[PDB]
RNA sequence: UAAUUGCGAUAACGAACGAGACCUUAACCUACUAAAUAGUGGUGCUAGCAUUUGCUGGUUAUCCACUUCUUAGAGGGACUAUCGGUUUCAAGCCGAUGGAAGUUUGAGGCAAUAACAGGUCUGUGAUGCCCUUAGACGUUCUGGGCCGCACGCGCGCUACACUGACGGAGCCAGCGAGUCUAACCUUGGCCGAGAGGUCUUGGUAAUCUUGUGAAACUCCGUCGUGCUGGGGAUAGAGCAUUGUAAUUAUUGCUCUUCAACGAGGAAUUCCUAGUAAGCGCAAGUCAUCAGCUUGCGUUGAUUACGUCCCUGCCCUUUGUACACACC
RNA sequence: AAUAUGAAAA
């Protein structure tokens, strides 16, 4: 019945042990980059730190930091900001 | 037991109770064990009158084959509380009204 | 469900049977008559009797 | 002296006590109750029973 | 895609095995009076719109 | 002469009609008072298994000790609150008053 | 109309007084700044390596005025966080006695809070006063 | 005695007393104005009653406002009901029923809540469960 | 118009964009309706909400969440999963994120894109899992509008969770496009391809 | 927190002390990633040393770092507490020691080695191989073996 | 109908326990009674800015006034109230209106006849019978053990990360507990990175701990899509505490070590709104120790509003070769 | 739709 024999439960003893690609963005920039970056951001109608990581390879970190750069050259315009995520533009007249 | 039992419930019953339950659990016949109820009258359990009325009480008692319990419950006459509620919470004792015969002629008294 | 029971509706009816001149068709009248013509011993069930019997008086004047 | 909560449950405990034992030395007088007077100055223990004189 | 337009007039109780489904005697906007019986997953109230993927097939019952 | 009665009890009637009647009686002695000040209920609970053993379904049960203090402030001459502490006594009560 | 330290936001009133104290150099800055966690409850240094300081003292300068009087207990629960007990759940652990002690008693030497009655520090009448300068200020420079 | 009315609002175990009297046009909670407060999104849900009424109506009177009790969340409804309240008590007592009723009817068309305190309270915990209705796992085997 | 001054200042915005029109913390409420006579009573739009939190009760009746302005909706089915319980702060700053980002994508209202993304992903077939002796056979059945809602909001909010999930991308954003993809029709949108998947196995099962 | 091109200087990876250095990962971590040195220890020599804690390793220069090397090797003299180190105390030196890497793992073998050859019990339960600490073996930790 | 709840039918009438009625707790009270052990306002005294007329504070022997908030005692209130549909046209139900609340208003307490050969003689000075009773199975002392680890199973606590981790800010609760002739809850000051140490302080407690200034939460910064600053298991070295005594590490802290863990197979648990869940707090045991439970509060969803399909329940009819009863 | 069996006495 319920009760194994100790051979059987010696299977305890025989259980044994058995059980049941990268990306490669920038982090450092480069003056190709560098040239990159201010010649396409006039496009990229929207502009946020990951569309920057996603679509220029930057490492998140720098792309935070030229975001900064570029709303201090003023190639950006606000909409709003957080200390998580900021939402940017092309600094357009259009809209 | 039997007659032990029910001079209980005799007793309590003449001395006033609107309801007793005696219940001896133990041994008695033989060795395995039952329990004998020996209600009369009509008790209540559940509700929050149990603690105004209700009056509990367990002992044991020992004897040579071994223990027997006494439970004794007593619902005491709500009309005779000198304290707590005269009547339980769904007695409903309408007053009744007296008669009044019709006036036809309107008249005034003086003072 | 709201369905009263046995109690409120032999209390209800036994008021109604003999105060009929006396009760009204307003809640709040028969709900503070009742509360001194019958010894009813809490003011839940003193409510749903009062409830009840204006509930019959409307079902009397109906027919 | 002692907290207001300690002193009514030691009140407490004190009476299951006494009840304890007037149940157990008082059951031939048919004992049936306590109730404790708490006064300033003084304090009654008072006993219900069937046998009062044999109690006393 | 062709669709078409109905409103449910009569809902007809419950149906399903556990319940999912609802009776609804529907009503289609265009073509009015060609009234039809439906199935629908999820909960409906009475003078509701619902569109239809085809317009004709009816259930008196489901499984 | 400034004193503070309180009342403690675990049942509120009879502590209730002892506050009414202090108030009552110090009142009709033309005796300043600060009402019947009432403090919050200390409800104690015992939260604890109804079971003996231990073993059986897990049931809880909880016993309540609900305590009330009262409170009242007297400024009395001391050969009239000889009566003022002595007037009313009852069961299950614990009252006592300070000076100041 | 007036000023009050209740009338500013709380983040820039507290990042201004806390650059005001590193530019103003008169707080005595332990050395031990540089080697110690906030708390045995955090688990990094702070970010702003030689600023954290003037925030903290920033931080609880306006506490102090907020309040009637506060003392080292309070700032300890007050800044104090929740700790990862490892795998244990976290546990609410209160800030470092020394380094909330140290910023009362070199806020001491200031001048900006005193010791009062009832123990603990009292915002001062002269800290107070500056208090309030600082928070016009800050209500000044957002326009 | 300038005149005033002293209304409560309360939501959860948040309480917020706000007294209402004549005056400039103050506007503070907790010793400190109302732009100041945080959480930052719920700065809009607090304007919410004087945003609806136009703030004309609080060019004369001066509002001031504690709050205790509650969480970041309960204080800011107990802060909107306690000035929607407080202004219904001053345009009650010292201006007009027609200001009362019109204001009232503003307040509630918009949502009942800034009146009628929520009635949800934290149910009791019970034996067997975290929770209030949650019960621990069972297991059969 | 007039800037009435207080002795507690209020900002410009406040009295301008607030105090004129019952706005949203931007956007309008006007001129924005959905396509779907089917919708209409179920979309709750055309009703002046302002932010998106409101402690209203909204689970003692069935169709009371009828009432319930769809963005508050969307925040709700956008907290519910796991950790994220509660936090309805993070909620309202995340739909408010990403709100700015659609009108930044696109000229049309933000209300008016997650208008049309809900009556372009409520699927108008659903299958029941319907028992049978020995193998369960399905049953293609129509849906309830309120289904319908129920459904196009829980798959725009998974689809935009599922992605925002183990990666860069930020959650308001991968809404946002999910909300865009959604309202132009794009097979790239998550709630999209699964509205139409059920709907094409529906029709094979009918 | 400017934005400015790393010349050529810039390198991609580096060595310290036996263990490669990723570059592109900020100094701290940089540091971290050696045997004997965590996150708290490597903030605060990088402190020490003095260096822009912003930059990534990848793009400073070997003055610094030899200097940094320096101070792992010797904190007594760079004023680091004692209670700061590894290796507060020594059960042989009255000094106290920092040990790092093939250092580290050397040290930590004498240690379990010297308890089994005096034959103390977590020497012994170390030789066998089991838990130390006084864990409840009887359901944790099936699998390490 | 939630209900053997009623309306009715009626060889039954009249009743009793149960349900209900009840009791407690949670929602409304600009009402009564009030309150230096809760407050608020005004006035004094005082501080700052305004310089100001206004604003925010400190100060009970500054006093005065008041009970809105807070504690309460007694009471009111809800009774499906009113309206419109719907049914022997009854009980009732549905929708709308008002209302603090219209699911028995919410949650519990109590909870019947009968029974199990359910659990306990390791709670009991409650015990029957048997054993033992002095090289005792009594009592007590020293040291182990209850934790021992090849494995299987059950409650859970951590996570597998950008809805985050980290740092620096904002920083708001509730249930509750606490010493005196014995030593608790501890404030403030000082010392130490820290645990902690030190000198005093209030509190027998709405008076002090304690606004338990909790966490999650929000705001600003480091990050970066990577087994990475995720996780911190695992081991070493060291520093204190409780304890006569820690060692087979009590527990806390410092530094270092940094493994599994990529959303989890067949299966399966719980849950209909302040409910799930996240987030901690108090009490319990406690000399120290929580990942445990009993409560409490913060934040606060989705989907139901149905069904008898799986597991079951109650009633009626039915069949039976079952009655220790479909095992 | 598939759903077999459950020792001896008491």
């Amino acid at each position: 019945l319920s009760k194994a024999a100790k051979a059987a439960a010696a299977l305890a003893g025989g259980k044994k042990s058995k059980k049941k690609d990268r990306a490669q963005h920038a982090v450092i920039l480069d003056q190709e980059k560098y040239d990159r970056i201010l010649k396409e951001v006039p496009t990229y109608r929207y502009v946020s730190v990951s569309v920057l990581v996603d679509r220029l390879k930057i490492g998140g970190s720098l792309a935070r930091i030229a975001l900064r750069h570029l709303e201090k050259e003023g190639i950006i315009k606000p909409i709003s900001k957080h200390s998580k995520q900021a939402i940017y533009t092309r600094a357009t007249a259009s809209e | 037991i039997r007659r032990a039992a029910y001079g209980v419930v005799r007793y309590v019953m003449e001395s006033g109770a609107k309801g007793c339950e005696v219940v001896v659990s133990g041994k008695l016949r033989a060795a395995r064990a039952k329990a004998m109820k020996f209600a009369d009258g009509f008790l209540i359990h559940s509700g929050q009158p149990v603690n105004d009325f209700i009056d509990t009480a367990t002992r044991h008692v020992l004897m040579r084959q071994g223990v027997l319990g006494i439970k004794v419950k007593i619902m005491r006459d709500p009309a005779k509380s000198r304290t707590g509620p005269k009547a339980l919470p769904d007695a409903v004792t309408i007053i009744e009204p007296k008669e009044e015969e019709p006036i036809l002629a309107p008249s005034v008294k003086d003072y | 469900g709201r369905v009263r029971t046995k109690t409120v509706k032999r209390a209800s009816k036994a008021l109604i049977e003999r105060y009929y001149p006396k009760l009204t068709l307003d809640f709040q009248t028969n709900k503070r008559l009742c509360d001194e013509i019958a010894t009813i011993q809490s003011k839940r069930l003193r409510n749903k009797i009062a409830g009840y019997t204006t509930h019959l008086m409307k079902r009397i004047q109906k027919g | 002296l002692i907290s207001k909560k300690r002193k009514l449950v030691a009140d407490g405990v004190f009476y299951a006590e006494l009840n304890e034992f007037f149940t157990r030395e008082l059951a031939e007088e048919g004992y049936s109750g306590v109730e404790v007077r708490v006064t300033p100055t003084k304090t009654e223990v008072i006993i219900r029973a069937t046998r009062t004189q044999d109690v006393l | 895609t062709p669709v078409t337009l109905a409103k449910v007039i009569k809902v007809l109780g419950r149906t399903g095995s556990r319940g999912g489904v609802t009776q609804v005697r529907v009503e289609f906007l265009e073509d009015t009076s060609r009234t039809i019986v439906r199935n629908v997953k999820g909960p409906v109230r009475e003078n509701d719109i619902l569109v239809l993927m085809e317009s004709e097939r009816e259930a008196r019952r489901l499984r | 002469i400034k004193i503070r009665i309180t009342l403690t009890s675990t049942k509120v009637k009879q502590l209730e009609n002892v506050s009414s009647n202090i108030v009552k009686n110090a009142e009709q002695h033309n005796l300043v008072k600060k009402g019947p000040v009432r403090l919050p209920t200390k409800v104690l609970k015992i939260s604890t298994r109804k079971t003996p053993n231990g073993e059986g379904s897990k049931t809880w049960e909880t016993y309540e000790m609900r305590i009330h203090k009262r409170y009242i402030d007297l400024e009395a001459p001391v050969q009239i609150v000889k009566r003022i502490t002595q007037i009313t006594i009852e069961p299950g009560v614990d009252v006592e008053v300070v000076v100041a | 109309p007036g000023v009050s330290v209740r009338d500013v936001a709380a983040q820039d009133f507290i990042n201004a007084y806390a650059s005001f104290l590193q530019r103003q150099g008169k707080l005595e800055v332990p050395g031990y700044v540089d080697i110690v966690k906030t708390s045995s409850g955090n688990e990094m240094p702070p970010q702003d390596a030689e600023g954290w300081f003037y925030k903290r003292a920033a931080s609880v300068a306006r506490h102090i005025y907020m309040r009637k009087q506060v003392g080292v207990g309070k700032l300890n629960k007050l800044y104090g966080g929740a700790k990862s007990r490892g795998v244990r759940p976290y546990k609410h652990i209160d800030a470092s006695g020394s380094i909330n002690r140290k910023v009362l008693q070199a806020l001491e030497k200031i001048g900006i809070v005193e010791i009062s009655p009832k123990g603990g520090r009292r915002i001062s009448e002269n800290g107070q006063r500056d208090l309030d300068r600082i928070a016009a200020q800050t209500l000044e420079e957002d326009e | 005695a300038v005149p005033s009315v002293q209304t409560f609002g309360k939501k959860k175990s948040a309480t917020a007393v706000a007294h209402v009297k004549a005056g400039k046009g103050l506007i503070k909670v907790n010793g400190s104005p109302i732009t100041l407060v945080e959480p930052e999104i719920l700065r809009f849900k607090v304007y919410e009653p004087l945003l609806l009424v136009g703030l004309d109506k609080f060019s004369n009177i001066d509002i001031r406002v504690r709050v205790t009790g509650g969480g970041h969340v309960s204080q800011v409804y107990a802060i909107r009901q306690a000035i929607a309240k407080g202004l219904v008590a001053y345009h009650q007592k010292y201006v007009d029923e027609q200001s009362k009723n019109e204001l009232k009817k503003a307040f509630t068309s918009y949502d009942r809540t800034l009146l009628i305190a929520d009635s949800r309270r934290p149910e009791p915990k019970k034996f067997g469960g975290k929770g209030a209705r949650s019960r621990f796992q069972k297991s059969y085997r | 118009f007039t800037p009435v001054v207080l002795a507690t200042p209020i900002p410009e915005e406040v009295q301008q964009a607030q105090t004129e029109i019952k706005l949203f913390n931007k956007w309008s409420f006007e001129e924005v309706e959905v396509k779907d006579a089917s919708l209409v009573d179920y979309v709750q739009v055309r009703q002046p909400i302002f932010v998106a939190h409101t402690a209203g009760r909204y689970a003692n009746k069935r169709f009371r969440k009828a009432q319930c302005p769809i963005i508050e909706r969307l925040t709700n089915s956008l907290m519910m999963n796991g950790r994220n319980n509660g936090k309805k702060l993070k909620a309202v700053r995340i739909i408010k994120h990403t709100l700015d980002i659609i009108n930044v994508l696109t000229d049309q209202n933000p209300i008016q894109v997650v208008v049309d993304a809900i009556t372009n992903t409520g699927p108008r077939e659903d299958t029941t899992r319907v028992g049978g002796g020995g193998a369960a056979r399905r049953q293609a059945v129509d849906v309830s509008p309120l289904r319908r809602v129920n459904q196009a909001i829980a798959l725009l909010t998974i689809g935009a969770r599922e992605a925002a999930f183990r990666n860069i991308k930020t959650i308001a954003e991968t809404l946002a496009e999910e909300l865009i993809n959604a309202a132009k029709g794009s097979s790239t949108s998550y709630a999209i391809k699964k509205k139409d998947e059920l709907e094409r196995v529906a029709k094979s099962n009918r | 927190s400017l934005v400015v091109q790393e010349q050529g200087s810039f390198q991609h990876i580096l060595r310290l002390l036996n263990t490669n250095v990723d570059g592109n990962i900020k100094i701290v971590y940089a540091l971290t990633t050696i045997k004997g040195v965590g996150r708290r220890y490597s903030n605060l020599v990088c402190k020490k040393a003095d260096v822009d804690l912003h930059k990534r390793a990848g793009e400073l220069t070997q003055e610094e770092l030899e200097r940094i090397v320096q101070i792992m090797q010797n904190p007594t003299h760079y004023k680091i507490p004692a209670w700061f180190l590894n290796r507060q105390n020594d059960i042989t030196d009255g000094k106290d020691y920092h040990t790092l890497a093939n250092n580290v793992e050397s040290k930590l073998r004498d240690d379990l080695e010297r308890l089994k050859k005096i034959r103390a019990h977590r020497g012994i339960r170390h030789f066998w191989g089991l838990r130390v600490r006084g864990q409840h073996t009887k359901t944790t930790g099936r699998r390490r073996a």
